[PDB]
RNA sequence: UAUGAACUCUUAGAGAAAUUACUUAAUAAACGAAGUGAAUUGAAAUAUCUUAUUAACUUCAGGAAAAGAAAUCAAACGAGAUUCUAUGAUUAGUGUGAACGAAAAUAGAGCAGCCUAUUAAAAUAAGUAAAAUGGCUUUAAAGCUGUUUGAAUAUUGUGGG
RNA sequence: UAGAUGUGCAUAGUUAAACCGAUCAUUAAAAUAAUGAAUAGUGUCUAAAGUUAGACCCGAAGCCUGGUGA
């Protein structure tokens, strides 16, 4: 019964969040046994970090992010809110990034 | 006198670089793959962090 | 004082000056007959 | 303008309002025209000479005359430097006759040629092409280099190979019109 | 002498391609004045424009600019 | 809830609109954006200034349009697109003066995010950013711009503020 | 249920200004040497008013813009 409860704090989430989590899955729940470079998402191949930016291959250019630092603001903001911050890839807007950087090397 | 309207604001297309009608080709493609959905088994596991992180 | 400039004065160049074609045809002519219609005049020429 | 003929190809170069009037000794069917694809961005509806040049992005300005003492302003105008310059075309092979400024110029300089200047593709280009360089872009389309230089980018994009083209339907013409 | 000068510029760089006599040999690399290679050079085909993609193609940098040799013979 | 009929002109071409001659020919104003842009008036005269990015005119467009998901603001904490209303504010500030005059933030009306844009668009942007000079705007920055010139390649700190 | 939220004015003065502070400012070091400055505000109503808006009412000759007419 425990799962049946886990699914639906997992549909309960905005749909802002369930539609970023499904084309950026983070390998922890991913399945137990599955490898993160294999059976990746056609929105992951085109860039692991939707939030840094690219390089094309082809063209010596650099590609801006996915989600502008604006927006990634907003899904930290509004990831924090419902407890799921520690799926989010890496972004300088995260809490525990910005407190970090803060301490390890000050003003 | 529509069909004769739309095929003369899209006649602009036979002047096309081939670089524009490949980023054109590649959103073709890109649309038909769809939105990837999320397995029960990943749906369980997003709950756990849910519930460990405001029940404990 | 007022001149009688009405004498001998002919139909046809009421028309030619302030007909109705000699507005819609040109570009001044079509804002006095959109004044005078958004003012609500029945004799929007001659 | 006065363009010089095409050494191989029936199509002339466009005229500045977009007209392409072939001569009589070409045979052409009945009510039969060459439209050019409109223009994407449309005219400039202010500074009408850049409808028939390659302008840039340059317009007449308007500012002030400010005096020496008291700072009086009166109203004048800033005119970009046009001059009429004859551009060589690699692809159709002749000097094109068209108003061009001096930093179109060094544009075409910067790019390497008329037809490297008329081939981009980015928005600001195509801005500034305006109606007249969005015709000459639409000639050298039709001539065979490009048509046998697009054709060979497309393999390197991973395209299909790619009906009639228009200098095949004024041979045809040429054809049908004896029998 | 001052802090600013008048603005001018030094030339466009071209690659020979046809050892044209007085000016360089064929592939040589320099700027020449704007008149010249517009009206002389490039419709002839004597010259052409090095592009930052030209560069790229025939694998050379910028730092290839040579320089002009009058005394130049065929 | 359906249904027959519904002339002529604006409104094919011409012309002295409601005619001719033909034919199953047919879209006002106000509001919107850009371009151009005064003067009365106030300063107890008057030139800069103010009146005023006003009135008006021209082009283009739709039932609304424009704008819009930060090369934005903040200040060492953080906020999180655009639009409308109020407070902030007879403020900061500029101007000899007369006068002109923000933003942050707050409250309310609405709230929606995206590029696979619910209409089909990018291989991430070079004669561009920027500089001198002549102007606009303005607080000297930022922004717009004619002329002459003219860069760099991502927090492993490249570019703008 | 609970928590939070929404201009403002006053409560401390002094100076050009901050630090400072029942003390502060000038005295180029400071110092009862000298001089000045300290204790009910806030909201509403009625009325009279200062300011900007046509501004107690009536009245020019004229200036500018767009149109009209031989
Ligand atoms: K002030
Ligand atoms: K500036
Ligand atoms: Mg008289
Ligand atoms: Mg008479
Ligand atoms: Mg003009
Ligand atoms: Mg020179
Ligand atoms: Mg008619
Ligand atoms: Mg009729
Ligand atoms: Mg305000
Ligand atoms: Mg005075
Ligand atoms: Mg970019
Ligand atoms: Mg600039
Ligand atoms: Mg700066
Ligand atoms: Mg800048
Ligand atoms: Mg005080």
């Amino acid at each position: 019964a425990t799962v049946k409860q886990h699914v639906q704090l997992a549909l309960s989430l905005p749909p802002r969040l369930r539609t970023f989590l499904a084309r950026y899955p983070p390998a922890s729940i991913l399945p137990a046994g599955a490898d993160p470079e294999t059976h990746k998402t056609p929105y992951q191949e085109e860039s692991p970090n939707p939030f840094m930016p690219t390089k094309h291959p082809i063209t010596g250019k650099w590609h801006n992010p996915k989600y502008s630092l604006r927006r990634q603001a907003e899904l930290v903001k509004l990831a924090q809110e419902h407890g799921v911050e520690e799926l989010l890839p890496f972004t300088r807007k995260l809490n525990e990034e910005k407190l970090r950087k803060r301490v390890e090397l000050g003003l | 006198e529509e069909q004769e309207k739309e095929a003369k604001k899209s006649a602009a297309k036979a002047m096309l670089t081939p670089v524009q009608e490949y980023n054109r080709k590649q959103r073709e493609l890109r649309r038909a793959r769809g939105q990837p959905a999320l397995t029960e088994e990943m749906l369980a596991k997003i709950g756990e962090v849910v519930a460990r992180n405001k029940l404990g | 004082g007022p001149r009688p400039t009405m004498s001998g004065a002919t139909r046809l160049v009421q028309k030619r000056r302030h007909g109705f074609l000699s507005r819609v045809k040109t570009k001044n002519g079509q804002k006095t007959l959109k004044r005078r219609l958004a003012k609500g005049r029945l004799r929007l020429s001659a | 303008y006065h363009q010089p003929r095409v050494p191989s190809s029936a199509i002339p170069i466009p005229n500045v309002s977009g007209r392409v009037p072939l001569p009589d000794s070409t045979p052409v069917p009945e009510d039969f025209k060459i439209e050019i694809p409109s223009y994407p961005y449309g005219p400039r509806r202010v500074y009408h000479q850049s409808n028939t040049g390659l302008y840039g992005s340059a317009l007449i300005r308007f500012g002030n005359n400010v005096s020496k003492r008291n700072e009086i302003k009166t109203r004048r105008k800033w005119r970009p430097n046009v001059q009429q310059k004859r551009l060589w075309s690699k692809s159709l092979g002749v000097f094109v006759r068209t108003r061009v400024t001096t930093r179109v110029l060094r544009t075409i300089d910067k790019v390497g040629g008329l037809d490297e200047y008329l081939l981009g593709h980015k928005a600001a280009r195509v801005k500034e092409l305006g109606p007249w360089g969005w015709m000459l872009r639409w000639r050298i389309m039709q001539t065979p280099e490009i048509r046998e230089r697009f054709a060979k980018e497309r393999e390197a994009l991973g395209l299909p190979p790619r009906e009639k083209s228009l200098e095949e339907q004024l041979r045809e013409f040429q054809v049908a019109g004896i029998q | 002498a001052s802090h600013r000068m008048r603005l001018q510029d030094q030339g466009v760089v071209v690659r020979l391609l046809e050892d044209i006599p007085k000016f360089g040999r064929k592939h040589a690399i320099f700027r020449i004045e704007r008149g010249r290679m517009r009206n002389e050079w490039f419709p002839k085909n004597k010259a052409e424009y090095m592009t930052p993609a030209r560069f790229q193609e025939l694998g050379l940098t910028r730092d290839a600019i040579g320089e002009v040799d009058r005394s130049f013979v065929i």
